[PDB]
RNA sequence: GUAGG
């Protein structure tokens, strides 16, 4: 957590350094999304022992929400072309995806 | 009438009430939380008896105390008033076959409510699959049996305690309020002579700085408390008044380095002890506040009042004062004293629904964290149930829970018996609870409120003493979790049939008679003395009519496995403990029999045990066939049962089932209809009851060993089936993915000559150590062939191909005879874990016979390893001929204080040849034949109650007018012994010895699992010690303590050895191996290793650790 | 024919320790292990052993059979 | 975790 407060309080040095009074709003509108560009950027490149590149942890983090959303709707585990249709990508690349998403065991 | 197969009885007083549901334990529980239909059924059952019982299901009260939620606005709610079960799709056995957790759909009808909006939208939500509990009492998760076994904690409420400090030279009060989730608080007094309170033992306070922050003034608190000097003094002392003023300093104190703030103070204290969410003392808490305190009838439900602050605060001085009696705060003149927290009022036992209902509360707890915050980030309009709520929290805390919690343990199958004695053991080990290391003294001892609600005498032997214990037979719980026992109702000293259950407090109040008490021709007492037992413990006796309830069978304090043993009374305490313990560990036999001598509860123990089927209608049988059992009811109901076939069992043992019903029997509903293992026409049989004798024989029974014929592994009376399971799975690796196939490369042909073209092994091919089961070989390895191995393929003109094989083969040291293999495939319907493509699981089942070093051991704690078996001849042999089976060394029985086992035997030679007993008119013939137990045949069973068992007269009579065998001669003489021809010698020994029929059962401490030997294995990662264990090829420990004895003889060089060439050197281990297979001497050990890995991970903390020589640097 | 077939007293009192004979009757032992491992390069330091052998044993057993009959003798440094 | 020592 406290870590996460260091990397938005990073965010917020960029947005302010990027930020003038051109801008008819308030600050909250403004640096808010480089505080969630910071904090994401953080959570997709220091979480994990084995990093993940980004597009590669944006894919995981897709498929962990529509596999969510499936379980939710459908109340049971999807076929492995249906989860291949939804998210459009083949069963392999699935089983991919799937594998390189694990965390180590101590 | 036909329940159980005929048993003679020795009992002398008639039981009033029959046993309960062995297993009501966990079933009417989870029934509750379900609330299916029979909660609701035996619910109104007890209203219109009028018995006390829950009319709220848990699961719907853990949905209604969640209370709609409310944002900062309060503008919308929803409510989840309904929830509702359908059957699951999957069997019992299809789920334990393909491994899938048996569970159920859990559907809630949420009502969205919005004032802005003012509509109300319904929609039917799955909050997640939910585990089930099949008949048994067993929740079956990913195919394996888990059990959950209730826990004893300390109830909510109220407690007082008084100590002597050495240092103060006086005694020291204090107390507590315990609740049932908030923060807890304390309160002692005369710590000093003053009082103070403990808001989480945050820091040192008064009484009156907390009294003066609530609303009571000061005035009308000196008017309530004048009485007492000691608070006057409190006081007096105090130079802050004002409530404000109180309330800033008691902030500052728990909050400091802020600036104190009224309305933060206000609801920090409101949130901590007056808010409904944070201290939400459950029903069972309030309903011991009130009695403790004596307030009468306060709120039902509801957090802590400042009524009952003040009235703890009057309760804690006046018991300071010195007064036993006082008036009740708003309530009726009570007593004041000390309360004692091993009583059994104050503990509570959270069965299995409470337990599962806490944790799905603590999920849901989180699910309303996520919406509340979701809604806090989400728009209006774009609200629904379906899309709100996420079902990930109530799943994944009920997965861990039943993973990986200590109260969820795995099914002890050993025998039905294990599996009852799993099912109703209390633990007091667990989450929130007495530890392993917070054990003391006090808690594990037995204490006198122990009786008819928790067996004394079983309980592990090991470091766990008194921290596990078994349910008493007749036990009960209460609704809010207290264990009752029932009790017969005795009026003007006759005996009324009337039962009453009483919990432990109430116990307390009368005084209660003992079952054993003879009781004449009329209701009344047969002696105007009679033993009776009151308060706290006392054993006083009271003469005449004084006496209220009494015991309603003299069996109410023994568990079940303890009421197994017969001529408990004459055992002692420990043997029968030991004894106890072990009737848990014994393993089926290919054929059991029930036993000759024995109490007459082991049906019931029997029946009520999951492993019999039991028909479930009152109709006729058509067909008969090993396989199944097809039976027809009047009504018209076609039934099959399927009988289980030696299907491995959770230790690893068979399960099979054996048909007793003939083709044209009638059945009455309930009746047992097949076996389960270590059964016999429904009847426990964990052993076999062999021919015994005592006398020292030549030294091979010395020191507990036992010594028995080879008739026992001649006619396969002590042998038992074992079945493995081992699987393979045909993973995908980064280099492709393994196949399993007969082709396997660098093996002889003759090793693939029961495979098949699959590649699996055939089905009855025999195996051993070092075989091939399944043919499966890696997709291929980076392999550089060295020199050599290039030279030698070139020559022979062979290809090193790229495909290794790895292979499963029988672990080294087992045997059997392949029965059953199961292969599942990816492409096909079923499905696996991701990656793995196909699983293959064989099972390998051998008929282990009785041999040398396998345990043996009776009912009475008598434990022995076998030690030789001698042939059949060598065997001492009665006048008769008759060889008998085992020896036993007697010079066990005075030193272990076990005598019963010498009765038993006696009696055990009376079932055998049966008793004629009519008209001879003695005291033990009357008794007999009113008893009914006169006239006997050969080989019918006996039962002798726990504690109604046979005296020593009737045996002694028995014995003088036992049936003639042969020849119209009595083979034992009146003193219970006969005289033994030798076997080898062939003379007769100088005097008779004792013989008789005993029952003997087969521990599970085989020899065939212990043994283990190591020439060279695996060796360890970070340091390479070989690493332990029979299951990878271990190495046996030499400890510290083992090493000192080698350093007393002297003895350096075995030591250096032992320490440096026989492990952590890898450099010199090899050198040996050579220097040993090639013939040379061993070389000059070296350093070790993990001495290198020290000095690496010390040198890592900043300390420059240098191994130095004393002519400067040394050589490594 | 036996691990105590020859007693220990006698291979006291010529070494005079319990520890010295064990010394001893191993430097013995490995010498002779020693030279059965020989395979022929025949070097003259070695010696063989004095006291006739059995087609299978263990040098020790015949070092401490000579120390029993003392043919041999011990000098420390 | 629980058995046996």
């Amino acid at each position: 957590f406290l870590d996460l407060i260091q990397e938005g309080n990073l965010g917020l040095i960029r947005a302010v350094e990027k930020f003038d009074y051109t801008k008819g709003y308030k600050f909250s509108t403004y640096a808010t999304w480089w505080i969630r560009q910071a904090i994401t950027r953080a959570m997709a490149d220091q979480a994990r022992t084995i990093r993940i590149p980004v597009h590669m942890v944006e894919v995981i983090n897709k498929l962990a929400r529509v596999q969510r959303q499936m379980l939710q709707d459908l109340g049971r585990e999807p076929t492995p072309e249906e989860l291949a249709k939804e998210l459009d990508m083949t069963p392999e690349k699935v089983i991919e995806v799937q594998k390189y998403g694990r965390e180590p065991i101590s | 009438a036909s329940t159980a197969p005929l048993r003679i009885s020795f009992a002398k007083i008639k039981e009033p009430l029959e046993v309960p549901n062995l297993l009501a334990l966990q079933t009417e529980s989870f029934d509750w939380l379900l609330g299916n239909d029979a909660w609701k059924a035996r619910v109104e059952s007890a209203l219109e008896s009028g018995q006390d019982v829950p009319t709220k299901s848990g699961l719907e009260e853990i949905f209604e105390e969640i209370s709609p939620i409310e944002d900062f606005s309060g503008s919308m709610s929803l409510t989840f008033r309904d929830h509702r079960f359908e059957p699951p799709k999957n069997s019992i056995d299809e789920c334990k076959d393909r491994d899938f957790t048996y569970a159920a759909p859990l559907f809630v009808t949420a009502e969205f409510t919005n004032n802005e909006t003012g509509e109300i939208k319904s929609q039917t939500v799955f909050m997640g699959d939910f585990p089930l509990m099949t008949n048994k009492g067993t929740f079956v998760i990913n195919g394996t049996e888990r059990v959950v076994v209730s826990q004893l904690v300390r109830s909510p409420g109220v407690y007082f305690d008084s100590s002597i400090d050495k240092t103060s030279d006086k005694d020291i009060f204090s107390a507590k309020i315990i609740p049932s989730r908030g923060a807890w608080l304390e309160m002692e007094i005369d710590k000093r002579d003053m009082v103070g309170v403990r808001i989480d033992r945050k820091r040192k306070q008064s009484v009156t700085v907390l009294l003066k922050a609530l609303g009571w003034t000061t005035e009308q608190i000196l008017e309530e408390f004048g009485e007492y000097e000691s608070m006057r003094a409190t006081l007096e002392k105090d130079h802050t008044q004002g409530q404000d003023d109180a309330l800033l300093d008691i902030y500052r104190k728990l909050r400091p380095g802020e600036p104190p703030t009224r309305e933060a103070a206000q609801t920090l204290l409101e949130n901590l002890y007056f808010n409904p969410k944070r201290y939400d003392l459950a029903k069972v808490g309030r309903y011991k506040v009130n009695k403790k305190l004596g307030a009468d009838e306060p709120l039902d439900a509801g957090v802590l009042t400042t009524d009952d602050v003040i009235a703890t605060i009057k309760y804690l001085v006046k018991l300071h004062a010195g007064e036993t009696e006082t008036v009740g705060e708003s309530g009726r003149e009570i007593v004041v004293e000390t309360d004692d927290i091993d009583h059994f009022g104050n503990r509570r036992i959270r069965n299995v629904g409470e337990l599962i209902q806490n944790q799905v509360r603590t999920g849901l707890a989180r699910m309303e964290r996520v919406v509340r915050e979701r809604m806090t980030t989400q728009d209006v309009e774009a609200i629904t149930p379906q899309t709100l709520i996420n079902i990930r929290p109530v799943v994944a805390s009920i997965k861990e829970f039943f993973g990986t919690s200590q109260l969820s343990q795995f099914m002890d199958q050993n025998n039905p018996l294990s599996g009852l004695t799993h099912k109703r053991r209390l633990n007091a080990l667990g989450p929130g609870g007495l530890s392993r290391e917070r054990a003391g003294f006090e808690v594990r001892d037995v204490h006198p409120s122990h009786y008819g609600r928790m067996c004394p005498i079983e309980t592990p032997e090991g470091p766990n003493i008194g921290l596990i214990g078994s349910l008493a037979s007749y036990g009960r719980i209460n609704p809010f979790g207290f264990i009752e026992t029932p009790y017969r109702k005795v009026v003007e000293g006759q005996v009324t049939d009337d039962v009453d259950y009483l919990t432990a407090d109430e116990e307390d109040r009368f005084v209660i008679a003992q079952a054993n008490a003879a009781l004449g021709d009329d209701m009344r007492f047969a002696e105007a003395r009679v033993l009776v037992r009151r308060r706290g413990g006392e054993v006083d006796y009271v003469p005449g009519d004084d006496v209220d309830y009494m015991d309603v069978s003299p069996r109410q304090m023994v568990s079940v496995a303890t009421a197994m043993i017969p001529f408990l009374e004459h055992d002692d305490a420990n043997r029968a403990l030991m004894g106890a313990n072990m009737m848990r560990q014994a393993v089926p036999l290919i054929k059991s029999e029930s036993p000759l001598v024995g109490t007459g509860m082991e049906y019931r123990s029997a029946a009520d045990a999951g492993d019999v089927v039991k028909a479930e209608k009152a109709g006729v049988v058509q067909e008969v066939s090993a396989d199944y059992i097809t039976t027809t009811n009047d009504d018209g109901t076609y039934i099959t049962y399927r009988l289980a076939k030696f299907s491995r069992s959770n230790q690893g043992t068979s399960v099979n089932q054996k048909v007793i019903v003939a083709e044209g029997d009638r059945i009455i509903e309930g009746q047992v209809l097949a076996d389960g293992p270590a059964t016999e026409n429904g009847e426990m049989a964990l052993g076999k009851n062999l021919l015994v004798a005592f006398m020292p024989w030549e030294g091979h029974n010395y020191e507990d060993a036992i010594i028995l014929s080879q008739r026992l592994v001649q006619d396969d009376v002590l042998s038992s089936i074992h079945i493995e399971e081992h699987e393979v799975d045909a993973r995908d690796t980064k280099l492709g993915p393994e196949e399993i196939t007969r082709d396997i490369p660098n093996v002889s042909e003759e090793v693939l000559a029961d495979l098949d073209e699959r590649g699996i092994i055939r089905i009855g091919a025999e195996v051993v150590a070092g075989d091939i089961l399944v043919g499966k070989v890696t997709p291929k390895g980076e392999t550089e062939l060295t020199p050599e191995e290039r030279l030698l393929r070139a020559i022979f003109g062979e290809k090193a191909r790229e495909v290794r094989d790895t292979s499963l083969k029988v672990p080294h040291g087992e045997i059997g005879k392949v029965i059953g293999v199961r292969v599942f495939d990816r492409e096909e319907g079923d499905e696996l874990p991701p990656g793995v493509n196909q699983l293959v699981r064989v099972y390998v089942a051998q008929k282990r016979k009785i041999t040398d070093g396998d345990k043996l051991a009776g009912r009475h704690g008598n434990k022995g390893v076998i030690s030789k078996i001698n042939p059949i001849e060598d065997m001492p042999f009665l006048e008769d001929g008759t060889p008998v089976d085992i020896i036993l060394n007697p010079l066990a029985v005075p030193s272990r204080m076990n005598p019963g086992q010498v009765l038993e035997i006696h009696l055990g030679w009376l079932a055998s040849r049966g008793w004629d007993v009519s008209g001879l008119a003695e005291e033990w013939a009357q008794r007999l034949q009113v008893i009914g137990a006169d006239k006997v045949e050969p080989g019918t069973n006996v039962a002798t109650p726990v504690f109604d068992g046979a005296r020593e007269d009737e045996l002694a009579g028995l014995l003088q007018h036992t049936i003639p065998n042969r020849d119209g001669e009595r083979m034992v003489l009146p003193s219970g012994k006969a005289r033994l021809f030798d076997g080898r010698s062939g003379e007769p020994f100088p005097e008779p010895i004792s013989v008789g029929y005993m029952y003997i059962l087969k521990l599970h401490h085989l020899v065939d699992d212990k043994l283990h030997a190591r020439s060279t294995g695996p060796y360890s990662m970070i340091t390479q010690q070989p690493l332990g264990g029979k299951a990878q090829f271990g190495g046996q420990r030499f400890g510290e303590m083992e090493v000192w004895a080698l350093e007393a003889y002297g003895a350096a060089y075995a030591l250096q050895e032992l320490l440096t060439i026989k492990s952590d050197d890898v450099t010199g281990r090899v050198k040996v191996y050579e220097a040993i297979v090639k013939g040379e001497n061993i070389p000059e050990p070296g350093i070790p290793e993990s001495f290198k890995v020290l000095i690496k991970e010390m040198q890592s903390l900043c300390l420059n650790v240098e191994v130095l020589s004393s002519d400067g640097m040394s050589i490594e | 024919e036996g691990i105590i077939n020859p007693p220990i007293d006698e291979l006291l009192e010529a070494t005079d320790s319990k520890y010295s004979l064990v010394i001893y009757a191993a430097k013995r032992a490995r010498q002779i292990n020693a030279y059965y491992s020989q395979l022929g390069e025949g070097l003259l330091e070695y010696v063989g052993p004095l006291v006739d052998t059995h087609v299978h044993e263990k040098p020790l057993s015949i070092a401490l059979r000579e120390i029993n009959a003392g043919l041999l003798t011990s000098e420390a440094i």
